[PDB]
Order: structure tokens, then C-alpha cells, then sequence
């Protein structure tokens, strides 16, 4: 009669809570937060679990009895308890405990509080934690059903416990019980307890390891139901201290290589995945006998499901090549400021693994057969070669696609580890795959592509017509027509085929080119972006070779077409400009009949972005925030023109204000911009120093300030830029040595510094020294070691050449500064294949210098203990 | 033609309120005017299997409604656990929602979304996202900003609900009434 006309008010607030909408929202939020003041009713208007359910609604009551209730934990978590400490109010609900069954749903809608109201009152670990045992083995069938009331809480222990020697020696005699509740016929009662009787750490890592019985009491504990045998097959292959597995181990692998097979897909994933977790070596002593015991099942998983096949086939049916690409399918793309680097012969992994943007979504089994098979070339190699052929021999024609595909996949799936040994059959497979590409197996051509390329390296390191000519012929037919899925797999592949053949494609240019040029007329947005990338790659590979009227004349028109079509805000500019940026460098001077506007666009973009920034900084309300990426891309393209046109760009620069735009960019508050400008100052310095020189007194100190390894990439380009500047101005460099030399010698000896930064630093120090021997020479013993160690691995070229001219020069001014480490230099010298006679004669002197230091016999003997190649090169430089 | 209980959990600010706004609006909307009373926006997609009523429960991440935690998760049919790739935390302050969700709804389908991938400064690299692979959900890089994959969560949810992998939304406009479409074109003169 008192709070009775009020409780029938919650039966009303739940008729708005449950069925909530905009009004009820911002409106009911008042009534719900005004009933937290007259707290003489909530402490009562809560028991409403078997009161409100057992009153009117069901779904609605549970939304307060299980609903609003939980919102009080917030009133105890956020309070420290001085509010409501009351133990009746505490035991009033700690009494609802023995009410585990009023509609199994509501049979837990309160049991999570038993975790909350224990984390905000952890002490007192026994008045409530008494139900622990006071219901523990109670689930042994003792309520509505047997467990359908007692079990509807046994699980509420897994949650309250795991989700929440003080008391380390008390709980042991309780958690050992859980092993019991296992052979029960009930699902929950089996698993609910089980997977939970496996969440182990250190809090009481006792009964655990000692159990070799819960190994076989489970090594046979198959599907007590279904949704459990999975969380079971989740724990065995879930451990680190495999001291006890070592024993029962040649069975776990047997009662597993099949539990990953159990038809219920969800299980196999929890198995296969958690299974092939081949950590350290010992995990392959077993895989030895397991060569045939798994390379049939996994292989037979390497095929798509009937549905992952459905979800695919969608945009598979070659007839979408004319369907526009949705804007919601254009993954955001950015521009990374160019980093000036060196080359190391035919020697990626530290760049391509930074882009696992897809696989992270579709985690079926297929992305785990091969995904776990990612060990049979990481742990061992060519071990699988034998026996797999017949699998992949029939597979390559057996049945329809699903299987053929699983074959063409596995093939490429292994080449990066089982290569050499595979190379043997390689001369027969390859010309075949080249057939697959020509099928009608749309989703098969895809992997035919990715696979061919997967190991085309070989096809290139072979005779032409044999197959590097036909491959590049059918691969190209795929670049076109087909479905868009094919098109991508196509290009991306060929894209790699290029980077490989580098300069060997030159013969079949006109051809390759017309394939690409036609694509621009058939490709959709999504693929067009890869088309751009393709071309830029082709250009980087072929080199100046691309500079010929016939080629240029058919490649530009399509690019110009795009160029005039994009707003200065369209992100496609990145791919397009990045492409150009390349092409422009390959056409060297041959791009002239195009540079003025390319140049102009860049300068203007930098000019617009710099402004857009300031305006946005001051009036965020009015002007939007510019994306500095357009500066970086433009800066990088100007840096590309200057390299290709080099010198011919003199005029353009003179009538523009890049030099002014430099002060602005080298001073920008964003690293990448700063990084790109330096790459430019460097190239400009090579092309038209005449125009830079006047600002050297300004710029120099700026660069000095940027030799801060706090942003290596910026440091890297500033370093290289100082190197090219010192060469353009000889001894007139003398005065700027102090504000640079120290930081350089510091970096060259800086731990954990990236190769490229050490190579440039080495090179620049070389140059400064080549210009001011007296100035840098006295400090030779402070860098000569990292200097050699570093430069010995760089390709001969202009840069390596100047650097050695400088060291050689300094060595003469201060021989004593290198004698001690004379073996380091020798190796560095012997890394040269063919050097200019000029420099070759400086080597000769320094060497004879060393001979004079150790004596004819020591030098004879030393000189001889070199592996053949070096041995001869050294001989050739020395002139007895 | 069916209503659905879709809870939009996820840390505060992550995008939830703009993300939904996107399917309702026609453009972005920057500001951050934190959500207080967990708002209920209704969404409807047109599929090859008919229409779909999705009642999006725009939850809150701030202590604006940080009071009413669960309660909506009650009798929920599907969930979207959203964070922020540009936020070190969020992806960390996440497994706390998967739980305070699986508690109530005990097996609804849930989609985990790394939002704001339209930013160069990606704090939570994809390679750092293994949750879904384990607690077995579905992942999607997305951007309420640009619309990248801004439909995938729903399509995957619908497909899981209705139980039809062949289901898809028909963005494609209408043409001639399917039952009057004339002979292929070649069947014309065949
Ligand atoms: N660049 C970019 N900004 C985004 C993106 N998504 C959201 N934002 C911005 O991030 C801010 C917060 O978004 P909002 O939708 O309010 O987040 P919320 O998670 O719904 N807030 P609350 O937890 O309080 O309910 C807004 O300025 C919004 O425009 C995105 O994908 N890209
Ligand atoms: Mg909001």
C-alpha cells in the first residue's frame, strides 16, 4: 500500500525502457535518474526478479530484474561501498542465489552481479563465496530437472571466478572438484565447467600440471555435445610448459589430425588453428613421422567451402568488367615521403608485411591450411617435396575447379621455402600453369596468376621463348577482359614479373605497353589504381630504355587524359603522380615535351597547401584542414623531374619560386614534408646548383638541425642532401663542417640505426672528407670501421665512387688513422668489381702502404687468404 | 520486413554516432557531441530477399550514459563492437564489451569494426588485431568518414540472421519490370 503504488511504476518505466525510442530516450532518462534519490524503494524495488517476471511481463521484467539492477554495481563500484554496505540488502539478493531457474534466461541476468559485487567488495571472501561449495558439487543434479537449476549456476562460477599465499592454499581443495563434473551427460554441466576447468595461470597452478589424467580423461572426451569438444580442442593446443605433453604426444597428434577434420567447421578452426602452432624445433621432431600424416588433409582444406565459394562467385562470373566500382570499396590510400636509398644487387619483406589489410577479416579454415602450412619453409624445407607431387599431379586436372585450384594454390603456397628442391619439376609445371590462365575457371586463373608469379623469378632466370616470353604473353591477355578479380591478380603478378626481369623485358616493350595502354580504356576505378602502379613499376624496371618516340607517344595520351580530369583534391592523384614521378625519370629529357605543366601543377599545389594550412590554423571554422600528402606527392614529383630532366630543369626553376617554397617546406612542422623537401634540395643541387648556391648559407644550418635521429627518415634525406651539396661546392664547404661533422660521426656509430641511414651517412662523410681532407681526416679512426662495414655492401655507382675517393684522400693525409683497421678497408676495397682507373690507382697506393707496414711475407700470406673473387680483385688493384 | 535488435557498443567517440548518421544522412559530420541517452535509430536496407528493419541502438561510451551499461543488450539480436585504429586504447578497452555483451545476449552475431582507417596515423595496426580470430567474431576496417566498407557490418549481420549467404543489398536501381524483360536480345532473332 505504501511503496506498492510506486513499484507498479517500474512496471511502467520498463514499458518505455524495453521499448525505447527517441522520445522515451532523452525523456525517460530523467525518471530513471530521479529514482536514485528516494532510495527507500530501489533497495526493495529490485527483488523484482521472481516478483516482476512472476507479475506481468517476462522479457520486460528481466530488463530491470536483470536490467536496471546491474546499474547499481556502478553505484557501489563508484562509491567504495560507504553507500549501501548493508548486509541485509546484500543477503536479500545473496538469497536470490537459491533461485537459479526462473526461466534460464533470467537465471543469469543477475549472476554477473555476483562478479561485480565482489570486485567492489573483494574482501569478505566467504560469506558469499560460500555458495562456492554450498552449491559446488550441488550441481550433481539437485533442482528443477537435476542440473537445469543447479547447472544454471555452475557456469556462473566460470564467469564470476575467471572474470574477477593469501587464499592460494584454500581454493586448491575445490577447483580439483571440477574434474569430476565432466562425464555428466548434460552439455553445460560438461563444457560449462570443463573449458572453465582449463583457464589456468599461476594463481593456483597446482592440481593442473599434475593432471595427466585430465589429458586422457579428455584425450577421449570427444563431443560430449558439440559446442564443447571445440573449447576442449582449444586447450590442449593451448599451452607453453609442454613438459607433460612430451609424454602423451604421439597420440595427441593422432587424436587431433582428425579432430580438425570433424565436419562442424567451427570446431576444425579452433583445432587446425590452435594445432599447427609449431613453436620451437622439438615441434618438428614429431612432424618427421608426420610428413604423410597431414599433407593430405591440409592440402584437402586448401579448397574453398561451398559458401565461401558462394560469397565469392558473386563478383566472380567474368562479367563485371563493365560494372562500376563502389566508393565503399576504395580502401584509403596514402603517400609515403620518398626515402633516398641505395641498391644491393638482386637483394620487400619489411615493407609488404606492413599491409595485411584483408586476410585479417576472412578467417575460415583455408586461411589456415596454408596459413599454418606457413612453417614447412620456416621450420623445415623441401621435406614435403616427396609424396606431394602425386597429390599435386592429379590435383592439376582431377575433378573440376575446386580441386585443381587447391593444387595451383599449394604449389605457389610452398615455393618460398621448398623452392630449390621444387625447381626440378619446375621446368614442366610452369608451361602448364600457363595453360590454366587461359581457361574459363575465373577463380582459378586468379591463383594460376598469383602462383606463376609466386616463382617467376626462375622463369626469368632462364632462356626467353622457353617460357618467359609466353608467360608474359598469356599473363597479359589476362590483364585484360575477364572479371575484375582476374584483372587485379593479373596485374599484381605481372607487376612482380617486371621487378624481376628488370631490363630483360626491354625487348618486348612495344607489346607490354600496348596491353597496358588498352587497359586504361577497360579498367574500373579500383583496378585503374593498380594499372597506374603497374606502369610506374615497369618504368622503374626498364629504365631509360623506355625513352623512345614509339613508346612515349603511346603512353602519354592516356596519362594526360587522367591528369586533366582530376581535381587537385582527388586522391587518385597519388597513384597518377607517383606513376608520373617514375616515368618522368625514365624518359630522361625525353619527358621534356610534358614537363612545364607537370612542374607547374606541383609548385602550385605546394603553394596552395602551405596556404590552406595557415588559414586553417587561424580560422578552423572557415577553412578546412589541408591534407599535407598533396605536398609530399608534389614535392616528390618535382624531385623526380629534377632527376630525369636534370639540368634541363634549370630554366623552369629560375622562373618559379621553389627556392622560396623550400624555406617554407624544410621548416614544416610535419616530418614527411620536411623529409621530401630535402630529397628535392638534393636533386635540385645536382641539376642547377647555380640557383641554390645563393641560399646555402641559409639552408646548411637548417639541415644541420635536421640531422636529428629522432626522425631517421628526415635525417636520412638531410644527410644525403648535405653530401650532394658539399660536392657541388668544394673547399668552399670548409665553414659548414662544424655544424654537421659531429652529428654525422655520431650517427654512423649509433646503435639500432637503419641500414640506409648508415649508408648515406657513410657516403656523406666520405664526400665531406673528399672536399676537406684536412678537416675530416684527423677523425678517421672514429668512423672508418662502420664506414667499411656499411659501404662494402653497396653497388658500385656514382655515390659509392665519390665516397671512396674521399676516404682514399683522407687515408693519405692520415694513414695512421686506418692502419690499425687495415683489414676492414681491404674488404671494402675488394667489394669493387670495376672501378675507374683513377680511383683504382688510389687503392693501389693505400694497399702498397699496408704491404709496407706488415712486410712482404705477411702481406703475401694475408693477401692469399681470401675467397677467390676478392682475392683476384685485390690482386688486380695491387701491382707487384 | 523485420525489426532487429542491433546494439552499437564500443568505446566513446570511436564513431558510432556518426557511423550511423552516415546511413541516415548523405555526408560526413565532424564535431563530437558525445551521446548521452543511448539513442535508437532505425535503419532499413533493401535486399534481394526483401527489406530489413534494423533498429540501431546507438550506445554511449562516455559517462553520459555510462550508468546504464547493459539493459539494452537484453533480448538483443546482433551487435557491432566498434573502436578506433587511431587510438592505442579502444582496441584494448574492447574485450570488456564483448563480455559485458555476451553476458546478456548469449550468442548473437557480433561484428568488430576498426573505424577511422581513413587516417594516415594508424595507431592500431591491423596486424595487432587478433581478437576476432580468437573470440570468433567478424572484422572490418571501416571509415564512417569516407564510406569505406560502411555497409559490410550490416550485410554480414543480415546474412547471419536470415541465414542466407546469397543475400545481398540491391544498390542497383530498378529497370524494366523483371517479368516483362524481352528475349535476351539474341533470342530476339533466334
Ligand atoms: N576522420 C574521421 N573522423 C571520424 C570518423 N568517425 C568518426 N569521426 C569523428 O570522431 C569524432 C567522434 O565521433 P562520434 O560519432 O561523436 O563518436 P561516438 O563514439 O559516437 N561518441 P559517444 O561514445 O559519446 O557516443 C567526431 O568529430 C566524428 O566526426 C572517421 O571514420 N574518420
Ligand atoms: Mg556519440
Amino acid at each position: 500500500y505504501e511503496w506498492k503504488p510506486d513499484e507498479q511504476g517500474l512496471q511502467q518505466i520498463l514499458q518505455l525502457l524495453k521499448e525505447s525510442q527517441s522520445p522515451d530516450t532523452t525523456i525517460q532518462r530523467t525518471v530513471q535518474q530521479k529514482l536514485e534519490q528516494l532510495n527507500q524503494y530501489p533497495d526493495f524495488n529490485n527483488y523484482l526478479i521472481f516478483v516482476l517476471t512472476k507479475l506481468k511481463s517476462e522479457d520486460e521484467p528481466t530488463r530491470s530484474l536483470s536490467g536496471l539492477i546491474l546499474k547499481n554495481n556502478v553505484k557501489a563500484h563508484f562509491q567504495n561501498f560507504p553507500n549501501g554496505v548493508t548486509d541485509f540488502i546484500k543477503s536479500e539478493c545473496l538469497n536470490n542465489i537459491g533461485d537459479s531457474s526462473p526461466l534460464i534466461r533470467a537465471t543469469v541476468g543477475i549472476l554477473i552481479t555476483t562478479i561485480a559485487s565482489k570486485g567492489e567488495l573483494q574482501n569478505w571472501p566467504d560469506l558469499l563465496p560460500k555458495l562456492c561449495s554450498l552449491l559446488d558439487s550441488e550441481d550433481y543434479n539437485t533442482c528443477e530437472g537435476a542440473f537445469g537449476a543447479l547447472q544454471k549456476i555452475c557456469e556462473d562460477s566460470a564467469e564470476i571466478l575467471d572474470s574477477d599465499r593469501p587464499l592460494n592454499i584454500m581454493i586448491p581443495k575445490f577447483l580439483q572438484f571440477f574434474k569430476h563434473s565432466s562425464p555428466k551427460i548434460r552439455s553445460h554441466a560438461v563444457a560449462c565447467v570443463n573449458q572453465f576447468i582449463i583457464s589456468r595461470t599461476q594463481a593456483l597452478m597446482l592440481h593442473i600440471d599434475s593432471f595427466t589424467e585430465n589429458l586422457f580423461a579428455l584425450a577421449g572426451d570427444e563431443e560430449p555435445e558439440v559446442r564443447k569438444n571445440v573449447c576442449r580442442a582449444l586447450v590442449m593446443l593451448l599451452e607453453v610448459r609442454m613438459d607433460r605433453l612430451l609424454p602423451h604426444m604421439h597420440n595427441i597428434v593422432e587424436y587431433m589430425l582428425q579432430r580438425t577434420q570433424d565436419q562442424d567447421e567451427n570446431v576444425a578452426l579452433e583445432a587446425c588453428e590452435f594445432w599447427l602452432t609449431l613453436a620451437e624445433q622439438p615441434i618438428c621432431k614429431d612432424v618427421l613421422v608426420r610428413h604423410l600424416p597431414k599433407l593430405i588433409p591440409v592440402l584437402v582444406n586448401g579448397m574453398k567451402y561451398s559458401d565461401i565459394d558462394i560469397i565469392l562467385l558473386k563478383g566472380d562470373v567474368e562479367e563485371d568488367e563493365t560494372i562500376p566500382d563502389s566508393e565503399q570499396d576504395i580502401r584509403p590510400r596514402f603517400h609515403r615521403s620518398r626515402t633516398v636509398a641505395q641498391q644491393h644487387d638482386e637483394d620487400d619483406d619489411d615493407d609488404d608485411e606492413i599491409d595485411d589489410d584483408d586476410t585479417i577479416s576472412d578467417w575460415n579454415l583455408r586461411k589456415c591450411s596454408a596459413a599454418a602450412l606457413d612453417v614447412l619453409a620456416n621450420v623445415y624445407r623441401d621435406e614435403l617435396l616427396p609424396h606431394i607431387l602425386p597429390l599435386l599431379k592429379e590435383l592439376l586436372f582431377h575433378h573440376e575447379w575446386v580441386v585443381k585450384e587447391s593444387g595451383i594454390l599449394v604449389l605457389g603456397a610452398i615455393a618460398e621455402g621448398c623452392m630449390q628442391g621444387m625447381i626440378p619439376y619446375l621446368p614442366e609445371l610452369i608451361p602448364h600453369l600457363i595453360q590454366c590462365l587461359s581457361d574459363k575457371k575465373a577463380l582459378v586463373r586468379s591463383i594460376t596468376c598469383w602462383t606463376l608469379s609466386r616463382y617467376a623469378h626462375w622463369v626469368v632466370s632462364q632462356p626467353p621463348d622457353t617460357y618467359l616470353k609466353p608467360l608474359m604473353t598469356e599473363l597479359l591477355k589476362r590483364i585484360l577482359d575477364s572479371n575484375k578479380r582476374v584483372q587485379e591478380a593479373a596485374c599484381s603478378a605481372f607487376a612482380t614479373l617486371e621487378e624481376e626481369a628488370c631490363t630483360e623485358l626491354v625487348p618486348y616493350l612495344a607489346y607490354i605497353l600496348d596491353t597496358l595502354v588498352f587497359a586504361f580504356s577497360k579498367y574500373q576505378h579500383k583496378n585503374l589504381l593498380i594499372l597506374y602502379d603497374a606502369i610506374g613499376t615497369l618504368a622503374d624496371s626498364v629504365g631509360h630504355h623506355l625513352n623512345k618516340p614509339e613508346y612515349i607517344q603511346m603512353l602519354m595520351p592516356p596519362l594526360i587524359q587522367k591528369w586533366n580530369m582530376l581535381k587537385d583534391e582527388d586522391k587518385d592523384l597519388f597513384p597518377l603522380l607517383e606513376c608520373l614521378s617514375s616515368v618522368a625519370t625514365a624518359l630522361q629529357s625525353g619527358f621534356l615535351p610534358y614537363c612545364e605543366p607537370v612542374y607547374q601543377r606541383c609548385v602550385n599545389l605546394v603553394q596552395k597547401t602551405l596556404a590552406q594550412a595557415m588559414l586553417n590554423n587561424a580560422q578552423p571554422d572557415q577553412y578546412e584542414a589541408p591534407d599535407k600528402d598533396f605536398m609530399i606527392v608534389a614535392l616528390d614529383l618535382l624531385s623526380g623531374l629534377a632527376e630525369g630532366l636534370g639540368g634541363n630543369i634549370e630554366q623552369l626553376v629560375a622562373r618559379s619560386n621553389i627556392l622560396t617554397l623550400m624555406y617554407q617546406c624544410m621548416q614544416d612542422k610535419m616530418p614527411e614534408v620536411r623529409q621530401s623537401s630535402f630529397a628535392l634540395l638534393g636533386d635540385l643541387t645536382k641539376a642547377c646548383f647555380q640557383h641554390v648556391k645563393p641560399c646555402i648559407a641559409d639552408f646548411m644550418p637548417i639541415l644541420g638541425t635536421n640531422l636529428n635521429p629522432e626522425f631517421i627518415s628526415v635525417c636520412n634525406n638531410a644527410t644525403w642532401a648535405i653530401g650532394e651539396i658539399s660536392i657541388q661546392m668544394g673547399i668552399e664547404m670548409q665553414p659548414y663542417i662544424p655544424m654537421v661533422l659531429h652529428q654525422l660521426v655520431e650517427i654512423i656509430n649509433r646503435p639500432n640505426t637503419p641500414k640506409t641511414l648508415l649508408e648515406n651517412t657513410a657516403i656523406t662523410i666520405g664526400r665531406l672528407g673528399y672536399v676537406c681532407p684536412q678537416e675530416v681526416a684527423p677523425m678517421l679512426q672514429q668512423f672508418i670501421r662502420p664506414w667499411c662495414t656499411s659501404l662494402r655492401n653497396i653497388r658500385d655507382n656514382e655515390e659509392k665512387d665519390s665516397a671512396f675517393r674521399g676516404i682514399c684522400t683522407m687515408i693519405s693525409v692520415n694513414p695512421s688513422g686506418v692502419i690499425q683497421d687495415f683489414i676492414f678497408f681491404c674488404d671494402a676495397v675488394a667489394s669493387w668489381i670495376n672501378p675507374k682507373d683513377d680511383l683504382r690507382d688510389m687503392f693501389c697506393k693505400i694497399l702498397h702502404g699496408f704491404k709496407n707496414q706488415v712486410g712482404d711475407e705477411n702481406w703475401r700470406r694475408f693477401s692469399d687468404q681470401f675467397p677467390l673473387p676478392l682475392k683476384e680483385r685485390l690482386a688486380a688493384f695491387y701491382g707487384v | 520486413q523485420v525489426q532487429f535488435k542491433l546494439v552499437l557498443v564500443g568505446d566513446g567517440g570511436t564513431g558510432k554516432t556518426t557511423f550511423v548518421k552516415r546511413h541516415l544522412t548523405g555526408e560526413f559530420e565532424k564535431k563530437y557531441v558525445a551521446t548521452l541517452g543511448v539513442e535508437v535509430h532505425p535503419l532499413v536496407f533493401h535486399t534481394n530477399r526483401g527489406p530489413i528493419k534494423f533498429n540501431v541502438w546507438d550506445t554511449a561510451g562516455q559517462e553520459k550514459f555510462g550508468g546504464l551499461r547493459d539493459g539494452y543488450y537484453i533480448q538483443a539480436q546482433c551487435a557491432i563492437i566498434m573502436f578506433d585504429v587511431t587510438s592505442r586504447v579502444t582496441y584494448k578497452n574492447v574485450p570488456n564489451w564483448h563480455r559485458d555483451l555476451v553476458r546478456v545476449c548469449e550468442n548473437i552475431p557480433i561484428v568488430l569494426c576498426g573505424n577511422k582507417v581513413d587516417i594516415k596515423d594508424r595507431k592500431v595496426k591491423a596486424k595487432s588485431i587478433v581478437f576476432h580470430r580468437k573470440k570468433n567474431l567478424q572484422y572490418y576496417d571501416i571509415s564512417a568518414k569516407s564510406n569505406y566498407n560502411f555497409e559490410k557490418p550490416f550485410l554480414w549481420l543480415a546474412r547471419k540472421l536470415i541465414g542466407d549467404p546469397n543475400l545481398e543489398f540491391v544498390a542497383m536501381p530498378a529497370l524494366a519490370p523483371p517479368e516483362v524483360v524481352m528475349d535476351p536480345a539474341l533470342a530476339a532473332q533466334y
